[PDB]
């Protein structure tokens, strides 16, 4: 044994299930219709809203 | 002072592991320690 | 164009002669000479200036700083770059100076770039029996 | 024969697209983990022997 | 499974002022590049700002930004952007940053930003530790010569003494075009420039050894034959130290030609940047351009 | 002269790339598979 005593340090992590609680109405989400986007190629059509 | 005669002009610096090529690494002590050894090995063994 | 001052010479007539007759596919049309009147135009004397100052210009500038490079090099290409220049060597300075050398070689080198780098302008794929018509598709 | 030399390949009604066909000797990557859009270059070389 | 996206939506994450989002809707049809493409990105992401490493160096910031992609930016509003990527070979309007004035057929290229004078209008998107960096748009000769400059510094940094070296600096810091005065940031020595150096010098060379004897020769005969502006100032710069050619071989000399047209195209390709558009209309203000897009 | 060359034809997304056979004279060839390809044939330019 040599003349020091080293200590480890590590961390663990876990998979957890959680609980959440929140008030009524403790906040407001305002939103807007969605937006439709078009991109055109020969092959295929992508629409993003 | 010249008994090795080269085609090319100007030395390259060596480089890569020793299993890619083969390269003469040569200090002189050793060289010389090697030579006086095995001269008289070979005398040892109507 | 290289040739302009050599005109007096029977082989170098030969030689300009022979070059002006290029032959392609069922088509063997002559360049006309860039020299004439026995003298050169300005632009075309100018790009030839420039190519050979160029030219000449490296030779001299490359032999300083590839040996540094070299000295500096782990991949050998500028080692053996110096070696070249060793046999050319056998085969044939101030700062300020030096900066506008290399300063003077990369302004005309802007210049050569032109002759340089063709562009393509149409790919084919149609030709007719009316051949001296074509579709092409467009690039720039 | 008939060839494309713009766009993507697809058949009469497009109901089937085929792709670019190459031999895995003369295929190559440099990058180890690719991205989204990638580019197909044709490359020759000269081995001065 | 997924297609590549040509709009692109941005969304500022910290909040902005009437002041910011005017400073934004002034930034309409700039040149904005980005990483990565996708259809809504964050302005983290969003900038030069972000390649702004502690080296700082402006070759690996000009390096780095090559590989990027670039985006005209359209229809500002209320905490969002449009980014639109430009399709190859259409007209496009741009708006330009730098003092340089433009004119009629210019082929622009896009570089890292320098800085004319006290660097006094950087008061653009000063929020949360981040900067909207847009880059330069210039036309070829000035993007030519900075690139010229820097190999210069690159290749006379070898050897020479570094008090020289400084002199040469302070003289090639300073580029003049079109009348404008610019000034390089941080001409340091880096990897990017090293391997730019090193192919530099391996042209160079290649190119001393193709070319023909009457090639060398063509230089001193017309010095001697003609007397010129342009001939007296490449002679000043030139070395100093009748006959028939003694070989003449059209075949061999054309096939060098095209060989030596090899190597100048190695050497040029160092300092010619990769064009992005070509300009045929520009407002008389001078801020706004028509330009058709390549790369 | 011109120790290589490179000409670009053609982008694709990164995810449609797979393996796949090729058969011919009832034999079979080993071959990269680019699904959506979309070419862009480029000019020659060689590199040294």
């Amino acid at each position: 044994h040599p003349g020091f005593a080293l200590t480890a340090v590590r961390t663990d992590t876990f998979e957890v299930d959680m609980l959440l609680y929140s008030g009524k109405s403790c906040t407001s989400v305002i939103i807007n219709n969605p937006i439709v986007t078009k991109e055109e190629r020969d092959i295929s059509t992508t629409y993003h809203v | 002072m010249s008994l090795l005669h080269t085609f090319w002009r100007l030395p390259v610096a060596v480089f890569f592991e020793p299993h890619e090529e083969n390269v003469l690494r040569c200090p002189e002590r050793v060289l010389r320690r090697l030579l006086e050894d095995a001269a008289v090995t070979m005398r040892g063994g109507d | 164009g290289l040739f302009s001052l050599d005109r007096s010479y029977e082989e170098v007539k030969a030689a300009v002669q022979q070059l002006q007759t290029i032959t392609f596919r069922d088509a063997t049309f002559t360049i006309p000479d860039p020299v004439i009147d026995q003298h050169l135009l300005i632009d075309m004397k100018t790009a030839c200036l420039s190519m050979s100052m160029v030219a000449n210009l490296a030779s001299e500038l490359t032999m300083t700083y590839v040996r540094k490079l070299a000295l500096e090099d782990s991949s050998m290409l500028l080692v053996k770059c110096q070696e070249l220049l060793m046999r050319l060597d056998r085969e044939r300075v101030s700062p300020d100076d030096e900066i506008a050398r290399l300063s003077a070689l990369f302004v005309m080198l802007r210049q050569l770039d032109d002759l340089i780098r063709e562009q393509v302008v149409f790919t084919v794929c149609d030709v007719s029996p009316d051949n001296k018509s074509a579709t092409c598709i467009f690039k720039g | 024969l008939t060839c494309v030399m713009r766009g993507y390949l697809y058949n009469t009604l497009k109901t089937e697209v085929f792709a670019l066909m190459i031999p895995k000797d003369m295929y190559l990557t440099w990058e180890e983990t690719r991205g989204r859009l990638q580019y197909v270059y044709l490359i020759i070389v000269y081995d001065y022997d | 499974m997924a297609a590549m996206e040509a709009n692109i939506f941005c969304t500022f994450d910290h909040k902005l002022s009437i002041a910011d989002v005017g400073k934004l809707t002034k930034l309409v049809a700039a040149v904005v590049p980005i990483p990565q493409r996708l259809h809504l990105i964050k302005h983290y992401q969003l900038g030069l700002h972000q390649f702004v490493d502690h080296t700082r160096g402006y070759v690996r910031l000009r390096g780095l930004l090559r590989n990027m992609t670039l985006t005209l930016m359209r229809r500002v509003e209320g905490n969002q952007i449009l980014l639109h990527v430009p399709t190859h070979g259409l007209l496009y309007t741009v708006l330009n940053t730098g003092p340089v004035t433009w004119e009629k057929g210019d082929a622009l290229c896009v570089l890292p930003p320098l800085f004319h004078g006290p660097l006094a209008r950087e008061n653009l998107l000063t929020l949360g530790q981040w900067e909207l960096v847009l880059p330069w748009i210039v036309p070829m000769p000035l993007a030519l010569e900075i690139n010229q400059r820097l190999l210069i510094m690159g290749l006379f940094s070898l050897d020479r003494s570094y008090e020289e070296v400084k002199a040469a600096v302070q003289q090639l810091q300073t580029i003049t075009f079109r009348d404008a005065t610019f000034t390089i940031p941080d001409p340091v020595i880096d990897q990017h420039l090293l391997i730019d150096m090193k192919t530099a010098c391996l042209s160079m060379s290649m190119v001393a050894n193709l070319a023909s004897e009457l090639t060398m020769t063509y230089v001193r005969k017309l010095a001697l034959e003609d007397s010129s502006m342009l001939l007296v100032k490449c002679q000043e710069l030139l070395m100093r130290l009748p006959a028939r050619p003694q070989h003449v071989s059209p075949d061999d000399e054309i096939a060098r030609l095209s060989a030596l047209f090899v190597m100048l195209r190695q050497l040029d390709d160092l300092i010619r940047e990769q064009v992005v558009f070509t300009v045929c209309d520009v407002s008389p203000d001078n801020k706004s351009a028509t330009c058709i897009f390549k790369g | 002269l011109c120790t290589g060359v490179i000409q670009k034809l053609g982008w694709c997304l990164a995810d449609d790339i797979h393996t796949s056979f090729l058969v011919h004279k009832e034999l079979k060839l080993s071959v990269v598979r680019l699904d959506n390809f979309s070419v862009e044939l480029g000019d020659f330019r060689e590199f040294v």
